């Protein structure tokens, strides 16, 4: 089983210092079981934060 | 932030998207020699190795 | 039920004829198909196998 | 008029006779404005409530000064009693004019507030009391809180259900086979039942809770000079972060927890603990009990007695204790959906008493298993 960033996922952001406003960011992924066999699995995504 | 998700049926030859959303703000960043930053987000599947 | 069973009794072959087809029924919503098929004896043209 | 509509809905989910539904008024901004050009704001009341009986979307002794709604019904009925509207707070509303130098005439609205509690009698019926849509939380034009608004239900002599919120619920269930149900609580939310005898502690911890309160809203309309203003309730929403609040239950016998991860404990009669959806904790205690763990990764002890677990072939493992007694786990109540035919066609369970294990897709996954 595999998993893949997507296409769609955000590529690019640009901000000027001198203006305060925010913008929203998303990274998709894409998993599947391309295996004979199904099984319980546990995703884990760190994510900076501070 | 480490988060975990828990999938207790994950299908054979099926497969879906995963989102992280959220918004963003441009004060923590450090004016380095290179005009830019990047910021990575990881995502890996874990199973029983046993 | 377990099977349906659906006879041709005109199929041609140049040495049978006639031809009988097995179905299991589908499961759910699965689609319908034909797994095996029943032949007569050779050298009988026109025998209408499955009437 | 689209409301009979929804009405007609919930008369026929809860397989209610009839629905009783009060409702609440707020005065219109177009009555308070005239009041306002009139200059008699002062004896108007903001807040009016209406109560009618409601078969199928067509057509009860209720004080607000004192908190009590009284309905009366008949042995075999099985009549609803829901909230339309966002039901006020308790009490008399009382109205002044105050000189305000020169702003003139501004501040009008207060409450007496002598109690802070509504009290439902519902009679002898099997009665069902939607207490959501109720408000939980007064407050004044500065925003601090004075009290919490508290909801007291009686049952009489029926089968009585009532359907609970976020307000510190008093409900007693009197005679017959009672139920409070939780399952308006969402995922994040849990409660935590302890058994004190006969009576129930319920501590709800809710997270980021939705809940109605009541301020004061502020109206104003200048008259070609120098302005005259006035004030109303005015019922709202908002998310008050986390809550934490105590219920009380008492003559109750079968509880549903919510959405979220609940733990739930029962006493020496014959319980009924459903978790729903979540990984709840569910103990029966003594007597003969039954348990619905429901989905999510539950753990069930049954404690002393003939207890009855109910399954569903899930796709989540359970882990199942009986204790004393002869006990017994059940899993022909549901009806196989159409994935598990198409997955597994048509094999059901291999269960085996001397592994403890059952397994509910065999051969497909090797950690759907209840252990037992
Ligand atoms: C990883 O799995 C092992 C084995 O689990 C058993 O075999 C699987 C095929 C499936 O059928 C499971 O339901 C079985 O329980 C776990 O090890 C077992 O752990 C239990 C208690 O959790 C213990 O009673 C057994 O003796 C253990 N057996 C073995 C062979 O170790 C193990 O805990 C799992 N790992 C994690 C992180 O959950
Ligand atoms: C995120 O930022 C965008 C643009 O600044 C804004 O439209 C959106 O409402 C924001 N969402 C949240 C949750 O802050
Ligand atoms: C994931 O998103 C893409 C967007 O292009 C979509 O085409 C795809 O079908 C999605 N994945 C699944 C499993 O639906
Ligand atoms: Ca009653
Ligand atoms: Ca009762
Ligand atoms: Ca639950
Ligand atoms: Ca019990
Ligand atoms: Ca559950
Ligand atoms: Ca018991
Ligand atoms: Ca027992």
């Amino acid at each position: 089983m595999v998993v893949t960033s997507h296409g769609v996922s955000t590529k690019y952001l640009n901000f000027t210092a001198s203006e305060n406003t925010s913008r929203v960011m998303q990274h998709q992924y894409q998993v599947s079981n391309l295996g004979q066999r199904s099984l319980p699995i546990s995703l884990v995504f760190l994510v900076p934060v501070r | 932030q480490r988060i975990q998700c828990d999938i207790p049926f994950f299908g054979i030859q099926e497969e879906f998207n995963a989102t992280l959303k959220g918004n963003l703000s441009f004060d923590w960043y450090i004016k380095t020699s290179h005009n830019h930053l990047l910021i990575v987000s990881t995502a890996e599947i874990l199973f029983n190795d046993s | 039920t377990d099977l349906v069973l659906i006879g041709a009794p005109h199929y041609y072959e140049q040495t049978r004829g006639g031809q009988v087809s097995v179905c299991p029924l589908p499961r759910g919503r699965a689609r319908w198909q034909c797994d095996a098929v029943l032949y007569g004896e050779q050298g009988q043209p026109w025998g209408r196998f499955g009437a | 008029d689209g409301l009979r509509k929804m009405l007609a809905d919930l008369q026929a989910g809860w397989n209610a006779s009839s629905v009783i539904g009060v409702q609440t008024t707020e005065i219109s901004k177009s009555a308070l404005e005239l009041a306002a050009i009139t200059g008699n704001a002062d004896n108007l009341k903001s807040v009016d409530v209406f109560v009618d009986r409601f078969v199928q979307g067509e057509r009860v002794v209720l004080d607000v000064a004192a908190g009590g709604i009284d309905i009366a019904s008949r042995k075999g009925e099985r009549p609803a009693l829901t909230f339309i509207t966002p039901l006020a707070a308790p009490g008399e509303e009382q109205r002044r004019r105050t000189k305000t130098g020169k702003s003139e005439f501004t501040t009008f609205v207060e409450i007496v507030g002598k109690q802070d509690r509504w009290r439902i009698r519902d009679g002898a019926a099997d009665t069902t009391i939607d207490l959501a849509k109720v408000v939980s939380q007064l407050v004044d034009a500065n925003g601090v809180l004075k009290h919490s608004i508290k909801l007291d239900v009686i049952g009489g002599d029926g089968d009585d259900v009532v359907l609970a919120n976020a307000s510190r619920i008093h409900y007693d269930g009197g005679a017959g086979t009672n139920t409070v149900s939780y399952a308006a609580l969402g995922r994040q939310d849990s409660i935590t039942v302890s058994a004190d005898g006969e009576r129930f502690n319920v501590r709800k911890q809710l997270n980021n809770a939705n809940v109605y309160r009541e301020g004061v809203a502020t109206q104003t309309t200048a008259y070609g000079k120098r302005t005259e203003n006035v004030q109303y309730r005015h019922v709202e929403l908002a998310r008050v972060g986390q809550l934490v609040e105590v219920d009380t239950l008492e003559h109750v016998q079968h509880i549903i927890g919510g959405a979220g991860n609940d733990s739930i404990t029962g006493n020496a009669h014959d319980n009924f603990l459903a978790g729903g959806s979540g990984d709840d904790r569910l103990d029966g205690g003594a007597g003969n009990d039954t348990l619905v763990g429901g989905e999510g990764q539950n753990t069930v002890i049954g404690g002393a007695g003939d207890d009855v677990f109910l399954q569903d072939l899930g796709v989540w493992s359970n882990q199942l204790d009986g204790g004393a007694g002869v006990d017994t786990v059940k899993y022909n109540v549901h009806q196989p959906s159409e994935e598990r035919l198409e997955r597994m066609g048509d094999t059901g369970i291999h269960a085996d008493l001397q592994k403890g294990t059952v397994e509910k897709w065999p051969a497909l996954n090797l950690f759907s298993v209840d252990h037992v």
